[PDB]
């Protein structure tokens, strides 16, 4: 009988019948039933007539069972009184020659904190006085202390029976078997005697002792308990900087992440921090100790070096333990990261050297070219190491491998202004056979920009010229790059001029000049020619014209904070950016009513008519989400009954069964029909349900992207901006204004909250509130707002839509 | 308000309409600073075509209207809208004429600030062959 | 045709709708049975009361019950709120077809597919009738809403009629003695097989496997093993009254008649339900739900929907209306027809209604219109929107056709529509689908006049003649011209304030309203949209937009006057009656109360004397009376309630005397409000109050540094001893200083342990004596110099003022 | 109390046999036994999982979990080691975890839980102890 509410008038025949095994059974079905949670009084006194005095421990230790879970509650067969059939007859139970039956009721009986058993658990510790297991002994110190705590906190429950009243917590400590329950309240005498007890230990004794009292001189005495309390007291004992090298934390700690590579990662993490603690600048993180694990000496055999190469890693273990690893290794050695992340680079980085590293997907190529370079942007010493890399890149000589190549270092010219004159050579060499956009795009811009250290430059770029592939945004490209630098400082059949003729050309005009560019019209719509082409005022060289754009660099270019710059290493990266971080007549009226911080549904209830409607009970229902904190409990709604009757109010629940409306409130009374009715007082909405809920930039970005918001409304009173109605209207529809999507100047300015709520709905709910506020001489609409909605099939989306303009109620009865 | 669909998702192509049209127009219908907020969240996540566009819609924008530059400054700084790599070429080109130079150029390369190409309209044949296949 | 509900349940023999309530029971021929409330969607009982088919059901709603018949060849009786067999009882020896319940005592009548329909009592042992006369199978027995007869339809070729109270049937001839049965050629050729011969009915169609009536009609139909039904007369067993409607491809199960509908819904074997024309007894339409063969119909004897079961499983099905047009005068409800005939007026909470004469509508409403002074109602009849039909006009109070044909007053004309409309006597009418205009010259108008003609929208309802194409559009009461259009979002509904000037439209949030043309005079306070509300010319606005009555306003008071039971739509407000009617078009009424109205217009004109008396517990709610009056910042009605212990703190600060503050700061138990009303207190002007506040909330320290400010030195030396203890070095440290002597703080110091500041601030004053103790007990060296002079005298004049300012003066407003 | 209850539970969405050493946890058992062991006490095979403000401690046995539950902790030894002696002397009166042979000796199991832990202290039980009880 797994669970089977009905079933007790069974279980009354089946618990006498003249057959044991079938009395055992039934009162056991009752158990099994009662732990659940359903019916058992009905059973009372058959239950307890077969097994009360009897030594046959099994019917008694079944009895001795279901006293101790509702002893209480059932009364048919027990009723009250102070020698109850709970015990009465176990006073033999508790004085048999059997040590069973006496400990098992001593513990049953002593476990009760119940005041009509006070008596007969006193002296039921004589069961167990007499120790014969360590199980009877500990059994007696566990029952004295609940004794103890059952009203007797004074001379009822402290001195001895015969041996123990509260004594055994003492005797334990000296006998060969420990166990103190003695932790709170207790014999002064016994603590004293633990501590004399923690070096003639009973070992699960010893876990009892300590915790009562912990923090040893010694370095130990013996067994797992003192142990495990000894890792604590020694991070007492130098807490300084993490505990570094963790102590017996060890052994738990593997098991805290058996899923199975993110142990490794964390230990190598452990590892790592180990080693040193170097200057912590950004990415050099690691703490811990200085010198423990050194770093580098000359003499030092086969070096710290060996393990610090794992963890600058391609993938050379999985990839958990790779991201780890990869910010392990700038974390350990480098400048900042600079330094560790160009060696790192390096070996990721697309080369000729070894093709397990290099890929003939453009993007993963260009993004690794654009990490080596970044270091360089940051770092000058790695300027001279990334432009020799970044020609090996090249040296590949795929049209695609030296189009990305060409792309990043092109960016890094802008930056390193007439230091990368030995590049173009180079950089020309793979610009002919071509059948991508990207390379054309970026040969053109080195070439072009380093024309005085060149003179090749009409051979070069006309093969590609005439040569096709694709070209569109290598319009842009060429347009604003081909002149550049020194005015008449090249010629192989084609100047410098010639040069400025086919940029010009290239841009958008039309000129017979490296044999004709391939393409003319330009890429994306704004771009055009013509800025290109009204500059070269002095023609390609360094003054105010294209030499001056290129050999500049637009903004601020530093860091890796993204300016020139791609931020680490670029597979790390990709983790990161992944990483969200989200945190019957009836009558009523009402009014909702706040005193002392209790939130209450105030009804009254009222019988207008002359008519019989007793039989009244009052009602608060739970909906879904809504439920009663407790219903309003008198007994009115009687004739001509006027009654103030108060329902408590909670908004936050589990979905129950019933109507889902907007309250439901039930009074009952005479009819037979409709005893029950169903009747309102008033609003609350659906809208209560959705649960709120936040979200950062990065998870609305993603929701964004994950489902559409193109859904748009223009709500009336979004004047405001988003602090005032507009959040406070947007909280009552469970949600919340987090986040920003401005982009805010003179010109721009519009107030952008990002939204977000889990609604329990199954959806969750987003929006973006954009307030219209005039920044400008033609606004939208002046003030208001377009809030722009979603939920995940848009079914809350609404719900934002429309609450946001306004929402009031009041009554004053 | 078609760009409120959908941010990276709903393309290079779209994006570069809302601001292609955003920049030549010079909203004075709606308020510019909606579209600006639109286009600019687009740009972060999607390809460098777009981007590299908006750089330079925002320096023809800002030659033919004095009010937008102060927009054209706080995009332009921003890794995304320059400094990434196509971008930041056309941009350090865009922003040092506008910034920098006299705005002959500017004032000159934007006649409204019109697309690359006028082509016929290409869309009704291609859909008349294509439809019944 | 709409599909209320629907559920395949699989072949349906029986189906019933109960006569009280909108529910269905249908009995299958998988042997279960389910009663369903199909407006409500809730599965009521679902029992498997025999194996096989169970071919009839039947509401027993005497007292609430349902009853079944089986197959098991027995009549059931069943509990649909306790799920349990009431009572179990012998029908028959074979198939119950069809059973049907008394009224009489709790008697039971099953018609079985054994040629007979027996009548059996339970209450006692008694099997008080059986009725014999069929040779082959009663298929259905049918109850009237009288329980005197039945009609059972049998396949022996009979429809027979019944007395239930009687032994078979009950008749006897006054011209004679004899027998009313001859078996013998007499008048007509029959057996004996009757007692006698009350009706002895036609049902030739190879049988009749059903009949049914019409609720207010004798006639019956049944449908027929062929593939025709047959209309008879019960009431004279006429045959020159009989038709037969022929459509149907085969066995006719059952035939019935649509309440609400003046056609006749049968339901046949083969695939199709077919409809027929019930003033020509041939089918019009015929229509296939491919669900296939039908075995069993019912139309609703309490005029709800329709149903029909098949064998998939059974449809309800809807041919009614929703939100009807209307308006209510003094007492009466004027409304658009709706099913259960015409309804109204009276009750208060209960779903029954009662009938009054107050019907508006008593044709085809092609409009229902009433005056604007409220004196006649225009009823546009013979539908058509081509260019003519009648109207007819009938007198408000009581209703008729025409009020007499001699008198002015129930006139009727010709006019495609004709509605009232402003100078509260006029019409305007079109008669050639043109808006025309009607005079009669005095009185309220009721002759068809031709003069005066549009070109713009078209002929409808209205109450200012409403006429659509696009918009809702108002129209003149003498020009041809549109006086204003409306255009906005609605709830499906247009709601006049009872004159008929004007209208009230529905908006985003609640509802405005508005004066003839499109003028808004104000707008309801209620975040959602109301179903309806009303008001009362203007002033006292009532409204429905729940299950409860509330008024909007009434003197700038707010109240819920009351609840009722069930969900409404307010008919309109004319008297202190506000009078309602739902959907389904039952009646509630509600006094406007001087309850929460009276309340509140006394605290209005600040009066709390009239307010006690006024204060029940009708409207005490939480706060609007206990609660609510403490909402002033120069207590009013905040003196007036003040009973909690919250309100009494809130009081305090809006006078600004803290004095009641602390005892309600008291009486809130807590620490904080002690704090704050002594901030308060010092705001008035006094420290003692102050004092006494911040030292129970223990803030000796903020009272050290009060002290001097203040001005006292003796309780500046209680507040230093008491942070002694604390260590508060910014509370015991201050007092020192503050008097012109430091010996204080250096005790105090010593105490901390503190020697060196001990030392330098009792030497700086002069005590070097001290200042040595502290270097004697401690660390000596005293000789040192600091950025702070460690000798150069502290003395100052400790408070000038003889009354200090916890002594403050005050006079207090 | 330390520990709430020790409870046998089958992942049928149902604590199938449980101890409650003190009127506290009745209907709770189930309620928390039936969601959380469904979902592996929402671990990874990791001993110790905590959910929902509950320390639960478990051994999935087929479709079924011994689990121990506690709100509070005394020492990271003990909580294993009741739970593994219970584990002893689980198969001894069912034969593994099996929601039907479970249930039909709930008064073994529950008899046990009550020696195991008593008052919510882990007491120290064996199979030959159990046996002078259900003698």
């Amino acid at each position: 009988m797994d669970s089977e509410p009905p079933s007790e008038i069974s279980l009354k025949n089946d618990l006498e019948k003249g057959d044991v095994k079938s009395k055992t059974e039934a009162l056991k079905k009752v158990i099994i039933m009662i732990l659940n949670g359903e019916k058992l009084p009905g059973l009372l006194m058959t239950i307890i007539r077969f097994v009360l005095p009897l030594q046959d421990h099994t019917i008694k230790k079944l009895l001795l069972v279901f006293w101790e879970i509702v002893p209480k509650t059932t009364p048919d067969g027990r009723l009250l009184h102070e020698m109850i059939l709970v015990c009465d007859a176990y006073r033999k139970d508790l004085q048999h020659p059997n040590e069973f039956i006496r400990g098992s009721t001593l513990r049953f009986l002593c476990k009760l904190k119940e005041a009509e058993l006070l008596e007969p658990l006193m002296p039921a510790i004589r069961a167990c006085l007499e120790h014969r297991h360590s199980y009877v002994r500990r059994n007696a110190v566990l029952a004295i202390y609940t004794i103890y705590r059952n009203f007797e906190h004074l001379i009822p429950d402290a001195p001895e029976l015969i041996h123990d009243f509260l004594v055994n917590e003492k005797d334990a400590s000296c006998k060969r078997n420990a166990f103190m329950m003695l932790i709170h309240a207790d014999q002064d005498r016994a603590l004293d005697y633990l501590s004399t007890c923690i070096d003639q230990v009973q070992t699960f004794g010893d876990i009892l002792q300590l915790v009562i009292v912990e923090l040893i001189y010694k370095v130990c005495h013996a067994n797992p308990s003192e142990r495990a309390r000894f890792i604590r007291c020694i991070y007492n004992l130098l807490q300084s900087s993490s505990p570094a090298v963790k102590y017996e934390a060890a052994g738990t700690l593997v098991t805290l992440s058996s899923a199975p590579t993110a142990i490794k990662a964390a230990a190598q993490c452990y590892i790592d921090l180990i080693i040193k603690e170097s200057d912590n600048n950004v990415k050099l993180i690691v703490l811990d100790r200085l010198v423990e694990l050194k770093e580098h000496p000359a003499h030092e055999r086969v070096l710290q070096d060996l393990v610090m190469d794992i963890l600058r890693v391609l993938s050379t273990p999985d990839l958990e333990v790779r991201k780890k690893t990869l910010q392990l290794a700038l974390d350990l050695v480098s400048s900042r990261n600079v330094e560790e992340l160009v060696i790192v680079l390096k070996k990721e980085v697309i080369k000729t050297n070894n093709v397990s590293e290099h890929e003939d997907t453009d993007k993963y190529r260009q993004l690794l070219v654009r990490t080596l370079h970044s270091c360089s942007v940051r770092f000058p010493d790695m300027a001279a190491n990334v432009i020799p890399v970044l020609m090996e890149f090249l040296s590949d000589s795929n049209e695609a491998a030296a189009a990305d190549v060409l792309e990043f270092v092109r960016e890094a010219i802008q930056r390193f202004d007439n230091l990368r004159m030995l590049i173009v050579e180079k950089m020309l060499e793979v610009f002919h056979a071509i059948k991508s956009v990207k390379i054309y795009r970026g040969a053109l811009w080195i070439l072009g920009e380093y024309c005085s250290t060149k003179e090749d430059i009409q051979s070069v770029m006309t093969e590609v010229r005439r040569s096709l592939g694709e070209i569109p945004i290598v319009e842009s490209e060429i347009k604003k790059e081909a002149g550049e630098l020194k005015p008449e400082e090249e010629i192989t059949v084609g100047p410098v001029q010639k040069l400025v003729t086919e940029m010009g050309t290239y841009a958008t005009q039309s000129a017979l000049s490296s044999s004709r560019p391939t393409k003319k019209e330009e890429d994306r719509p704004p771009l055009r020619g013509f800025l290109l082409d009204g500059d070269f005022f002095v023609a390609a060289s360094l003054a105010t014209t294209l030499t001056k754009i290129a050999l500049r660099y637009v903004a601020l270019v530093q860091e890796k904070k993204k300016q020139n710059s791609f931020v680490a290493e670029a597979m790390l990266l990709m983790a990161t950016i992944l990483h969200l971080g989200k945190s019957d007549p009836v009558y009523a009226e009402a009014y909702v009513h706040v005193n002392q911080y209790d939130i209450v549904l105030d009804v009254l209830v009222v019988n207008q008519t002359s008519d019989t409607l007793q039989n009244c009970t009052l009602e608060l229902a739970t909906l879904g989400d809504l439920k009663l904190v407790e219903k309003p409990s008198p007994l009115t709604l009687a004739p001509h009954d006027f009654a103030n009757i108060k329902a408590n109010v909670k908004v936050a629940s589990t979905e129950n069964g019933i109507i889902f409306g907007n309250i439901v409130y039930d009074v009952s009374g005479a009819a037979s029909d409709r005893n029950c009715v169903v009747l309102s007082d008033i609003h609350i909405d659906i809208m209560d349900y959705i649960q709120p809920a936040t979200c950062t930039d990065a998870e609305f970005r993603q929701m964004w992207a994950e489902f559409e918001w193109e859904n748009k409304v223009t709500v009336n009173t979004n004047m405001t901006d988003l602090n005032d109605y507009l959040q406070h209207i947007l909280k009552s529809t469970n949600m919340k204004c987090l986040t920003p999507e401005k982009a805010l100047s003179g010109y721009c300015g519009f107030m952008a909250a990002n939204l977000y709520a889990r609604s329990i709905f199954g959806e969750d709910a987003l929006a973006n509130v954009s307030i219209e506020k005039p920044v400008h001489q033609g606004p939208d609409a002046a003030v208001t707002g377009h809030i722009r909605i979603r939920a995940k099939s848009q079914g809350m989306a609404l719900s934002l839509g429309d609450k946001i303009n306004l929402s009031q109620k009041k009554t004053s009865l | 308000h078609l760009c409120e669909f959908i941010e990276d998702c709903e393309f290079t192509v779209l994006a570069t309409r809302i601001l292609h049209l955003l920049g030549q127009e010079g909203p004075k219908t709606n308020n510019p600073s909606k579209y600006i907020r639109f286009i600019y969240n687009r740009v972060v996540l999607e390809h460098e075509e777009v981007r590299a566009g908006a750089v330079s819609a925002l320096a023809k924008f800002g030659a033919q209207n004095e009010e937008m530059l102060p927009s054209i400054l706080v995009l332009l700084k921003r890794c995304v809208m320059d400094d990434d790599n196509e971008v930041r070429d056309r941009a350090t080109f865009y922003l040092n004429v506008l910034e920098q130079k006299q705005k002959a150029l500017n004032a000159g390369y934007i006649l409204n600030g019109l697309t690359v190409s006028i082509p016929g309209l290409e869309k009704a044949l291609q859909q008349y062959t294509l439809e019944p296949s | 045709m709409l599909t209320k509900f629907e559920t395949k349940s699989a072949r349906v023999k029986g189906l019933s709708f109960h006569p009280k309530r909108p529910w269905i029971l249908t009995s299958l021929h998988n042997g279960v049975i389910q009663l369903w409330d199909y407006r409500m969607c809730t599965l009521i009982d679902k029992f498997d009361e025999h194996d096989g088919p169970v071919r009839g059901i039947d509401f027993h709603k005497q007292q609430p019950l349902f009853v079944s018949g089986g197959d098991d060849y027995k009549i059931k009786v069943w509990n649909y709120k306790l799920r349990r067999c009431l009572f179990t009882l012998l029908g028959h020896l074979d198939y119950i077809r069809t059973t049907f319940f008394h009224h009489e005592y709790p008697w039971i009548l099953s018609a079985s597919d054994d040629q007979t329909i027996r009548v059996w009592n339970w209450q006692s042992r008694t099997c008080v009738c059986v009725l014999t006369g069929h040779n082959h199978y009663v298929m259905c027995a049918q109850f009237h809403p009288s329980e005197d007869l039945v009609v059972s339809a049998s396949l022996d070729q009979t429809v027979r009629v019944w007395d239930i109270s009687g032994l078979r049937k009950k008749n006897l001839s006054p011209g004679a003695v004899e027998s009313d049965v001859r078996g013998i050629t007499g008048v007509d050729l029959f057996g004996t097989t009757d007692a006698v011969v009350k009706h002895v009915l036609e049902g030739h169609d190879r049988g009749v496997n059903w009949a049914a009536f019409h609720p207010t009609m004798p006639l019956i139909v049944s449908g027929a093993d062929d593939r025709q039904v047959k209309i008879w007369r019960m009431n004279e067993s006429k045959a020159w009254e009989v038709d037969t409607c022929r459509g149907h491809y085969n066995n006719v199960s059952c035939a019935v008649f649509h309440p609400r509908q003046e056609l006749i819904l049968s339901n046949s074997e083969d695939k199709s339900i077919r409809v027929w024309d019930m003033s020509k007894r041939t089918g019009v339409q015929t229509f296939r739900r491919d669900h296939d063969r039908f075995w069993v119909l019912a139309a609703h004897p309490n005029l709800n929907l329709f149903a029909a079961g098949h064998d998939g499983g059974m449809i309800v099905f809807k041919l009614e209306r929703e939100r009807p047009a209307y308006a209510v005068h003094g007492n009466m409800l004027h409304y658009v027809k709706d099913r259960f005939l015409r309804q109204l007026d009276f009750n208060s909470s209960k779903d029954v209604a009662v009938m009054q004469l107050r019907s508006g509508s008593k044709f085809p409403v092609f409009n229902m219109s009433y005056n604007p002074a409220e004196n006649a109602v225009l009823l546009c009849t013979r539908a058509s929107n081509l260019e003519n039909s009648t109207y007819d006009l009938y007198t408000i109070p009581k209703d008729a056709d025409s009020q007499n044909p001699d008198a002015p007053e129930g006139k009727r004309s010709s006019g495609l529509t004709a509605v009232w409309v402003a100078r509260n006597r006029f019409a305007v009418l079109d008669r050639m689908h043109s808006l025309l205009i009607k005079n009669l010259k005095n009185e309220i108008t009721k002759k068809i006049q031709v003069p005066n003609c549009d070109e713009i929208f078209y002929a409808g309802t209205g109450n200012l003649l409403l006429r659509d194409a696009d918009s809702i559009t108002l129209f003149d009461v003498q020009q041809k011209r549109t006086l204003a259009s409306v255009k906005i979002s609605k709830v499906k509904y247009v709601i006049w304030s009872a004159d008929m000037s004007h209208v009230a439209l529905l908006a985003k949030h609640a509802i405005v309203i508005c004066n003839r043309k499109l003028d808004a005079l104000c707008n309801i306070h209620e975040n959602i949209r109301v179903k309806s509300g009303a008001w009362d010319e203007s002033g006292v606005f009532i409204y429905t937009t729940s299950n409860h009555i509330k008024y909007a306003v009434t003197t700038g008071d707010h109240g819920i006057i009351r609840t009722l039971d069930l969900p409404i739509y307010v008919t309109r407000v004319k008297g202190n009656n506000v009078y309602c009617l739902d959907r389904e078009c039952r009646p509630r009424v509600l006094t406007i109360d001087p309850t929460e109205f009276k309340f509140k217009l006394a605290l209005i004109n600040r009066k709390y004397d009239e307010v006690l008396h006024m204060v029940r517990n009708a409207k005490l709610v939480g706060q609007s009376i206990i609660a609510y009056l403490q909402k002033k910042g120069y207590p009013e009605v905040a003196l007036h309630f003040v009973k909690d212990e919250k309100t009494r703190f809130s009081l305090a600060l809006e006078c600004g005397n803290i004095e009641i503050a602390l005892e309600a700061a008291k009486a809130l138990d807590d620490k904080n409000c002690w704090e704050k009303l002594g901030e308060v207190a010092l705001l008035q002007g006094n420290h003692q109050i102050v004092e006494m506040c911040y030292q129970r909330t223990k803030n000796f320290d903020k009272l050290s540094f009060l002290y001097l400010i203040t001005g006292n030195l003796e309780k500046l030396r209680k507040m230093m001893k008491i942070a002694e203890i604390r260590k508060d070095m910014s509370g015991h440290y201050q007092n020192a200083l503050y008097l012109g002597d430091v010996s204080e703080r250096v005790r105090i110091l010593k105490n901390c342990g503190q020697k060196s500041l001990a030392y330098l601030s009792a030497a700086t004053h002069g005590l070097d004596e001290e200042a040595e103790s502290l270097k004697e007990t401690f660390d000596p060296e005293k000789e040192t110099i600091p950025d702070i002079d460690p000798n150069a005298k502290l003395l100052q004049p400790p408070a000038p003022i003889m009354p200090l300012d916890t002594n403050w003066p005050l006079l207090t407003v | 109390m330390v520990l709430l209850a020790a409870a046998v539970c089958t992942k049928a969405g149902k604590a199938i046999v449980s101890r409650q050493f003190v009127e506290m946890t009745r209907t709770r058992i189930e309620g928390l036994l039936a969601a959380f062991p469904k979902l592996m006490n929402t671990g990874k095979q990791h001993t110790f999982v905590e959910t929902e403000s509950v320390r639960y401690v478990y051994q999935p046995m087929e479709k079924l979990y011994m689990v121990l539950i506690t709100t509070k902790n005394s020492n990271i030894l003990e909580d294993l080691e009741t739970l593994r002696l219970f584990s002893r002397v689980i198969p001894e009166y069912c034969r593994a975890l099996e929601e039907n042979e479970i249930s039909e000796h709930c008064f073994d199991l529950i008899f046990a839980f009550d020696e195991i832990v008593a008052l919510g202290y882990r007491e120290n039980v064996n199979l030959a102890q159990i046996r002078t009880f259900t003698e």
